[PDB]
């Protein structure tokens, strides 16, 4: 402390020292004397008791200390850490504003990593400071206090310390009407951490603190009031009911503040119209104020000028600005008001779209996206003028104005493809593929995805020019960043998803699959840049099907390595967490989709390859995987090699089974869904031989009919594994037949006539036949289910009208009378001429 | 028709659906 003092000085003085070589070389040091039990001591030392030197060395010492404990603070002796945390409550509001803020700055990180509950008298001590005559110690702990609130937002406790808001909070109101803008702002911060939590503290001071507000309103400080903006927005949701009076003086306000002089309040209250706009006394307030308010949020979508300098031309600015606001306002706004918004979009949108300046037309076009979703059925008219005309922004000359147009194709791609493909999508589709290979990076993102959203949308139309999509895709990947490749592989997968078997030509796999090749070939099993591609492959191995035959192996085998190898790792992990990682199972899930895109693609063909592998064990280990998606991935693959090639998953259907029946929880989804249609496609193959797993899978089944809520494509699925577990086992279905035909036909009942509507109304028949006790009473409903049908085959036909004969004979032809009158006009007659 | 949940969106086709 005086011998290696003098060490550590010049160390300081040295890391100043403007050579680059220096500074790295000096601050390894400090990383070296940083495992020395007592260096923190000196850095705290100089900071605050060595008061002779130059404040810049003073601070820096404080701010090393400060990287000193966001880092090795677990490692920090509790002695040392006592020292610390008395000195800067000491030197808090020290007369150097440079000295204060470093302090300030210790104070609110050894709260925020190492705990609040950690330092007891921290928060008694600054809110005792708060009372202070000296301003510098009132706002150094005001200050403090408001990164402490921030950081932590929570410890509301309401149990835990003191619920210290209950002398905090009604004191920080206190400081509304202080007389520095710098300390009115802090206050105001503060309580504006607690408003969304619901803090009761607050709650019960809700009129004291909205008051307060309405006087800070006009405050000159832009600081202020962007806090005073802030939270008007939380209090909007929170505690509605006490803004209702003031509602339309406040709509006012913030229709001032989004034109605002400091663009970092407009923002801020720009956000009140995306809150309001979620309130179901939205439609009743904004309508007069829409034609007011409507202007300011276009003109505020218009790029600034400093975002035309970040974006270069005449992903670098920021995730939130005013223009993204009033863009996502304007869209909410578009859904709420659908066509009653247009008579106030309309007159100016049609003076910005053909404007003859090139930042006011492309915000023009942005608004004519915005409100694509909202406004749809009062668009569609003005469409044949628009889209010839954005088809021909496509080729403007600025580069922002381009990229913009792309998108805004794409939100009307479903009325395009519903036209005539030759005026729309043909020019479309062309002038798009064009923007693919664009010179501009932007532009070639925007059109690369406004590409593979109009694939969704077009799907077969897409057929024709499949050789003319491919080879602009193709090229593309020769000149394509990792960060475009991305998109890149979305409009690839997709277009197998969408054009289907129909990509499945010589020509068309002689061009798509050899740049697929190339960076398979390049990766290696660790980078995470497999995820992107192996999910392209598998749209593209699903839909090739047996033209994907002369790549299988080399894919199958990898496969079936990465599973093996990430669960491999997994169990090293479960054993020593301490000597081996855990492994990212996305490696794991990607890698079991490509295997289902193998198994449904090429069905028999991957028979070879399920046998002489162990495919089969590694999917017994996924099944039981903690992470569901797992679940998920390997269940999708027991159904599709269910199918492939039952003879290799028959010997593991006894394993197979009860983690089925235990994974048909609907608190998963996706894993409910996939578990249900392999149970379903594994009873079709069973037989008779399905008869002593049925008891643990039915009941749930029944469960998941009669259970509210929940997706259709769940419902149906459970509807056709019950129907298909009834056609093979109909002795242990038939007596719950009573309680599940219900939902189970009103589910079936909008299904076109396929083959799984075949199976399952095969299955519901045979199960009729055997105990017709239970569709008697509520024999309404499986008519409706049969008058559905518009061509049924020969032999389900006769099943239906040897089951409709039987009831009518059952009740009578004058029971009958009565029970059809109750049927609607098309189902009573279909019934009659049919049956 | 039913068939298994459609696979995990990966950062471009959520970005944009």
């Amino acid at each position: 402390d005086e011998q290696g003092l003098q060490q550590i000085l010049q160390l300081l003085k040295e890391s100043q020292s403007p050579d680059t070589t220096i500074q790295r070389t000096v601050q390894q040091k400090l990383e070296q004397l940083n495992q020395y039990p007592d260096f923190n001591n000196y850095l705290i030392f100089v900071l605050t008791k060595l008061k002779s030197e130059d404040e810049p060395t003073r601070s820096l010492s404080g701010l090393i200390l400060k990287n000193n404990v966001k880092a090795h603070f677990q490692n920090f002796p509790n002695g040392v850490t006592d020292f610390i945390k008395s000195e800067c409550l000491n030197n808090i509001g020290d007369s150097s504003p440079l000295i204060r803020a470093t302090v300030g700055i210790l104070i609110t990180t050894i709260a925020s990593k190492g705990e609040l509950q950690n330092w007891p008298d921290l928060l008694p001590k600054l809110c005792s400071l708060l009372d202070s005559e000296d301003y510098n110690t009132c706002e150094g702990a005001f200050g403090a206090l408001q990164k402490i609130c921030e950081d932590s937002a929570e410890i509301l406790d309401s149990d835990v310390l003191d619920r210290p808001l209950n002398i905090m909070i009604p004191k920080f109101l206190q400081f509304f009407k202080h007389s520095s803008p710098k300390i009115r702002s802090h206050a105001v911060a503060c309580v504006n951490q607690f408003i969304i939590s619901r803090t009761q503290a607050l709650m019960l001071h809700i009129d004291s603190f909205i008051e307060n507000l309405f006087a800070l309103a006009g405050d000159e400080e832009p600081e202020v009031r962007k806090n005073v903006c802030r939270a008007l927005v939380m209090l909007l949701e929170v505690r509605m009911d006490r803004l209702l009076p003031h509602m339309h003086n406040i709509v006012e306000y913030m229709l001032q503040r989004t034109q605002d002089q400091d663009e970092n309040v407009a923002l801020e209250a720009c956000e009140f119209w995306l809150t309001l706009a979620e309130q179901p006394i939205c439609k009743d307030v904004l309508v007069r104020h829409l034609p007011k308010l409507i202007p300011v949020l276009v003109n505020g979508m218009k790029y600034s000028d400093i975002d035309i300098i970040l974006l270069k031309g005449d992903d670098t600015i920021s995730d939130w600005n005013l223009r993204k606001c009033s863009a996502a306002a304007l869209d909410v706004l578009a859904n709420v008001y659908r066509d009653e918004l247009l008579p106030h979009i309309l007159p100016l949108l049609k003076e910005l779209l053909f404007h003859h300046e090139w930042v006011v037309k492309e915000s023009g076009i942005l608004v004519l996206g915005a409100i694509a979703e909202g406004c749809m059925q009062g668009m569609i008219p003005y469409l044949p003028e628009l889209i010839p005309h954005l088809i021909q922004c496509l080729s403007d000359k600025k580069a922002l104005v381009r990229s913009i147009t792309c998108w805004t194709l794409s939100r009307y791609a479903h009325w395009v493809v519903s036209q005539p493909p030759d005026t729309y999508l043909k020019p479309l589709m062309t002038e798009l593929l064009k923007r693919i290979l664009d010179s501009n990076k932007r532009v070639q993102e925007a059109a690369c995805s406004a590409f593979a959203t109009l694939e969704e949308e077009a799907c077969t139309e897409l057929v024709p020019y499949l050789a003319y999509i491919l080879d602009t895709l193709v090229f593309a990947f020769s000149k394509y960043q990792h960060k475009n490749l991305l998109i890149l592989y979305d409009a690839i997968g997709t277009l197998a998803d969408s054009v289907g078997h129909h990509l499945n030509k010589p020509e068309y796999i002689q061009m798509l699959m050899p740049p697929l090749i190339q960076k398979w070939n390049m990766l290696k099993d660790e980078d995470k840049d497999l995820f992107p591609l192996l999910e392209c492959l598998s749209s593209v191995a699903t839909a090739l099907q047996s033209g994907f035959l002369p790549y299988c192996e080399p894919v199958y085998q990898r496969c079936v390595n990465l599973v093996q190898k990430t669960l491999a790792q997994a169990m090293l992990n479960n054993a020593q967490p301490d000597q081996y990682e855990a492994p990212d199972k996305d490696f794991m899930i990607v890698a079991l989709d490509l295997l289902s895109g193998l198994a449904e693609g090429l069905g028999g063909n991957i028979e070879q390859l399920v046998a002489r592998s162990n495919i089969l064990t590694l999917m017994y280990q996924c099944m039981q995987d903690k992470m569901p998606e797992v679940r998920q991935s390997s269940f999708a693959l027991l159904g599709d090699l269910t199918k492939a090639c039952f003879q290799h998953v028959k010997p593991c259907i006894a394993d197979f089974m009860p983690i089925l029946g235990t994974n048909l929880n609907p608190e998963f989804i996706s894993v409910c869904n996939n578990a249900t249609w392999a149970i379903g496609e594994i009873s079709i193959q069973m037989g008779i031989e399905m008869q002593p797993y049925i008891p643990m899978v039915l009941h749930q089944l029944v469960e998941i009919i009669n259970r509210p809520n929940t997706p259709k494509t769940l419902l149906e699925n459970t509807a056709i594994t019950i129907g298909r577990l009834g056609y093979v086992c109909p002795q242990e279905v038939a007596p719950m037949l009573q309680q599940f035909i219900r939902p189970w036909c009103t589910s079936l009942r909008n299904i076109r006539d396929n083959e799984e509507k075949d199976s399952a109304f095969r299955g519901i028949c045979t199960m009729i036949s055997v105990n017709p006790s239970g569709v008697i009473q509520d024999f309404i409903f499986f008519c409706d289910a049969v008058a559905s049908w518009i061509n049924p085959k020969d032999d389900l036909r006769d099943m239906f009208c040897k089951i409709l004969h039987g009831f009518k004979n059952q009740v009578g032809d004058e029971n009958w009378r009565r029970f059809s009158d109750q049927f609607p006009l098309p189902l009573k007659e279909r019934l009659a001429a049919f049956y | 028709t039913g068939g298994k949940a459609p696979r995990k969106q990966l950062a471009t086709k959520a970005a944009r659906k």
